[PDB]
């Protein structure tokens, strides 16, 4: 893993910022992936939102 | 030599201090004022007193327009009586200074003082902010100059450096 | 043992003031009428240049013999880089200044303590002039004599981008001066402009009389505004060249005005502060003999 | 990045700064007074010339790479064919004002220039020539009230590209002889920063590195990382025990045309000043050494004689057969 | 608008970058398409120049007004002051991961 | 093809002199010319 980084970080001040980016990661699943790229292409049904 | 404010009890931090060269001949005096140029912010004045150059030197730059202002004003006296014909007392002809080494201000505040733009007046002359109600004065003509006016204040601007 | 018949060594080809360019070699003249400039308005305004000083440095004893010549182009057209010289063997010179002296100063720019077996060089009575005013420049660095390395830059540009309409009235204003170019250019005609021998000039000036003196500032008074124009650039503020289609051009920012460094950095000669007042030592000196 | 930043790091409590430890200094410690010992300058003036030694040598092959790209790129312009369709590159070209904003713009206060002005609309066709003076580069910006056919000829040998806000449409903004101007009839391509300033020491300009460069295959931000990566290791030091004490483990500053300059109180880099800032500050002589910028101008010569370069392109197939063996 | 001029330059960051294409080798080959015409976004182009890439300069453009936002934003506390510095430590490091 | 020449076939012909296609060396690979004071490298005067 390597988003948020630029290491350095776990600090004090960074404490706050760190946990931000943390409740926000998505977790690289190989399908979760490829159903974003076919998406995009792919007609609907459905008004998803 | 470090010079003190004027007031006994305003026991605070001083704006200037003032600087003695050795400095006999003419020749001389141009090694000095040449080798003057990139340094920070300093100032002499057309003439001296003992014959010795002694240049200024500003601590922040905030304060370098409210002292170059103080002098301005007292020079467009000596040039009121000058004007008239009167036997003038004190010395020095010119007392306006001029920026060697110099911020951005201090530019459009040099030009318009120069061409003497005020007159008369005597209403008991406000000392303390005297420094922008100068300054706001300054852009006001420009916003007037009919070219030929214009052509040489911006010259003065960009120039800077001669009396 | 070359003599002058009043025409001058200048009036000879053995050395000729040539500048290479244009794939062909040419004479200064040819150059100068690609100078094309406008103006800026900030004028430049002629002022009064003072004299000398009388005193002459005194040689200090030396033995061997240097090249008197030399440094006096590798100070003022050096173009690789020249460190501090305010010091150095550089008023010898004055070692020629009195009457019956046998110390001669040769041809290729050398001076010899006595004169040697098969060494070519100038007439020893027309020397004697050139040093009597130039050997003054051995205090060039010396505190309270030194001249002053702002002024007589106005005489400069004066001189090398003055129309005459303007020369007349002394007042002129402010030029940028552009020509076209090539590829080293400005660096290129200082490694040329360097090997000139430029004493077999400056003896012309202290010697040649009215009759022909006049004759001789009007053939030489542009390999004058030649080694004029390199030395400017060596204070001009800005290099920058402007394009055209497939066309380049090497506008010059100031001309005539001095500021304190060189614009050209990598792109142009460059002076140091010994510099500074060598070229104003220079400059003073050789305009109350031009003009 | 800026220099004086309090980033999430430490130098090992040597960012931590502590009172309390002025009171062994009182009532602790002993002093000399109440014979003195003079150290030895050699010891320390050797440390210097050390831990400044492998600085240069450190990023040295960094900044060479970035000196021979750095040459230009970019700008995606369109020129719209004027005339009776005898060119395909007539020269009333422009770009928006957008793609001008994150190229020219940056540029542009990098050498102090005025301007440039506008067109606006019934501006002399002098105007043009009047910026493009001072400015050093040709550039005009924007187009309001249709400008007249006495301007609009000017701008095509000279070039000076019309930044327009728009691009719905264009010639509704110019009064003409009518041909090949229609929104179309034009052709677009790139432009160059290779062609657009050639300063100095600024950009780096010259017909033995422009062929140069026109070679590669067309390089991204990886390829051109692990090109200054190969070239590292292609080529007691009391500074190697330094070295590794470093953070070399990193360096990801991109640095294509790098300058020194001061940002304000807050966040606004200021234009190169004069009389505050220093000297060496102006340019950046690609960061590369006085005496070692002049040596790549003579072997900028060998590298373009015409008996080094021997690779041939293009081979023709034929059947002649008979032989007269002829090397060429 | 007059005055939320502001609200409309931050918002503006949101427009897309590629070019639109009426796709042929669907339509040559007779697929059935709902449509009348057959059309898509792409949805950003590819490499112009040699060394350029101008979708990531966009982004680039992005990180740099969307910074000025973050620094301005006139926090009332104190180490909500100090969060508000540590934050470029992840606005830049993103946008040099970008490219 | 062939840029890097100089000269080529050092054998004299059976009867004629020049054998063909024979090169010459270059006029100016046998040139030393004296280096300048600041500039360092040039040709001899040729007139």
């Amino acid at each position: 893993k390597r988003y948020f980084p630029e290491n350095l970080e776990q600090n004090q001040s960074a404490a706050r910022l760190v946990s931000a980016v943390k409740a926000r990661a998505s977790e690289a699943d190989i399908s979760s992936i490829h159903l974003a790229i076919a998406r995009e292409v792919s007609p609907m049904f459905n008004v998803h939102e | 030599i470090p010079i003190t404010n004027s007031n006994i009890f305003d026991d605070s931090s001083t704006p200037y201090n003032v600087r003695i060269w050795h400095a006999p001949t003419m020749t001389e005096v141009n090694h000095i004022l040449a080798l003057m140029r990139k340094s920070t912010l300093v100032s002499t004045h057309s003439s001296w007193h003992w014959n010795v150059l002694h240049t200024f030197h500003y601590r922040s730059e905030s304060d370098m327009i409210d002292h170059f202002a103080a002098k301005i004003l007292e020079d467009w006296r000596q040039k009121e009586k000058l004007d008239k014909g009167a036997l003038v007392e004190a010395d020095r002809v010119i007392q306006r200074l001029i920026p060697l080494s110099s911020s951005t201000y201090v530019q459009r505040l040099a030009a318009i003082g120069a061409l003497y733009p005020n007159e008369f007046t005597e209403n008991v002359l406000d000392l303390s902010r005297l420094s922008t109600a100068l300054l706001q004065l300054s852009d006001t003509y420009y916003q007037h100059a009919n070219d030929q006016l214009r052509r040489l204040y911006r010259r003065m601007y960009n120039d800077s450096r001669t009396l | 043992m070359l003599q002058q018949p009043t025409g001058g060594y200048t009036t000879l080809e053995q050395f000729a003031f040539t500048i290479r360019n244009d794939g062909t070699n040419a004479t200064p003249t040819q150059f100068l009428q690609l100078l094309s400039y406008e103006a800026t308005e900030n004028e430049l305004v002629k002022k009064t240049i003072p004299t000398p000083e009388t005193h002459l440095p005194s040689a200090r004893n030396v033995p061997g013999n240097v090249y008197i010549e030399d440094a006096i182009t590798q100070a003022l057209f050096g173009i690789s880089a020249q460190n501090v010289n305010a010091h150095g063997y550089f008023s010898r010179l004055s070692a020629l200044a009195l009457p019956n002296t046998s110390a001669r100063l040769g041809l290729d720019g050398v001076i010899y303590n006595s004169e040697t077996i098969n060494i070519p060089f100038y007439d020893p009575a027309a020397v004697a002039n050139f040093a009597a005013t130039y050997a003054k420049l051995g205090n060039a660095s010396t505190p309270r004599y030194r001249a002053d390395m702002i002024d007589i830059y106005a005489h400069v540009g004066l001189e090398l981008a003055g129309t005459d309409a303007e020369r007349a009235a002394g007042v002129m204003p402010v030029k940028r001066a552009k020509f076209d170019s090539w590829e080293g250019s400005l660096i290129s005609l200082s490694r040329d402009v360097v090997n000139w021998k430029i004493l077999a000039f400056l003896i012309d000036l202290c010697s040649l009389e009215g009759e022909a003196l006049r004759a001789f500032k009007t053939r030489n008074r542009d390999v004058f505004r030649m080694m004029l124009f390199i030395m400017s650039t060596a204070v001009a503020a800005n290099v920058v060249n402007r394009k055209v289609t497939k066309r380049v051009d090497r506008v010059l920012e100031y001309i005539g005005v001095n500021s304190m460094r060189t614009a050209g950095r990598t792109a142009t000669i460059t002076y140091d502060l010994s510099r500074h007042e060598f070229a104003a030592k220079f400059l003073q000196l050789t305009f109350t003999r031009w003009n | 990045k800026p220099i004086i930043e309090r980033q999430g790091e430490t130098v090992d409590g040597l960012t931590i700064i502590d009172t309390s430890i002025v009171w062994p200094i009182l009532c602790q410690c002993t002093y000399p007074l109440v014979e003195i010992v003079y150290p030895d300058p050699s010891t320390t003036l050797s440390q210097s010339l050390s831990v400044a030694q492998v600085l240069s040598k450190l990023t040295l092959p960094d900044a060479f790479i970035n000196m021979i790209l750095s040459g230009g790129d970019s700008v995606v312009m369109r020129t719209y064919q004027t005339e009776a369709d005898d060119d395909l590159d007539e020269g009333i070209r422009m770009t928006t004002y957008d793609q001008y904003l994150s190229h020219i713009r940056e540029r542009l206060h990098i050498t102090n220039v005025p301007d440039p002005i506008y067109i606006t609309g019934a501006s002399t066709p002098d105007q043009i020539a009047a910026s493009v003076q001072a400015t050093h580069v040709a550039v005009v910006l924007y187009q309001s009230g249709v400008i007249n056919g006495s301007a609009s000829t000017y701008l095509r040998e000279n070039e000076v590209l019309v930044v327009m806000p728009d691009y719905y449409d264009v010639v509704s903004r110019f009064a003409n002889a009518n041909l090949q101007m229609n929104n179309n009839r034009y052709h677009e391509s790139v432009l160059e920063i290779a062609d657009i300033f050639d300063q100095a020491d600024f950009i780096q300009t010259s017909d033995a590195v422009r062929q140069l460069r026109a070679l590669m295959p067309t390089l991204s931000t990886s390829q051109i990382r692990h090109a200054i990566e190969r070239i590292a290791q292609i080529t007691t030091d009391y500074g190697k025990l330094t070295l590794r004490f470093l953070g070399t483990l990193t360096r990801s500053l991109k640095m294509q045309n790098a300058q020194i300059r001061r940002i304000r109180p807050d966040g606004t880099v200021l234009r190169y000043d004069d009389q505050i800032d220093i000297e060496a500050f102006r340019w950046s002589r690609y960061f590369l050494d006085e005496l070692r910028l002049r040596r790549l101008s003579v072997g900028l010569r060998l590298i373009t004689n015409p008996r080094i370069a021997r690779r041939f392109d293009g081979v023709r197939i034929m059947y002649l057969t008979d032989d007269d063996p002829d090397p060429d | 608008l007059a005055g939320a001029n502001t609200i409309i330059a931050i918002m503006r960051l949101f427009t897309p970058q590629g070019f639109l294409r009426t796709d042929d080798l669907a339509i040559a080959a007779n697929f059935p398409r709902a449509s009348r015409n057959p059309q898509t976004y792409i949805p950003y182009t590819n490499q112009r120049g040699t060394v350029t890439n101008e979708f990531a300069s966009r982004f680039r453009t992005i990180v740099a007004t969307l910074a000025n936002v973050v620094n301005e934003r006139a926090v009332q506390d104190d180490m909500q002051k100090a969060t508000r510095s540590c934050t470029k430590q992840w606005l830049r490091h993103l946008e040099t991961q970008f490219d | 093809i062939s840029v890097a020449r100089s000269m080529r076939a050092i054998v004299n012909h059976n009867e004629v002199d020049r054998p063909r296609g024979a090169v010459a060396p270059s006029s100016y690979e046998m040139d030393t010319g004296t280096l300048s004071r600041n500039g360092d490298l040039l040709y001899s005067p040729v007139a």
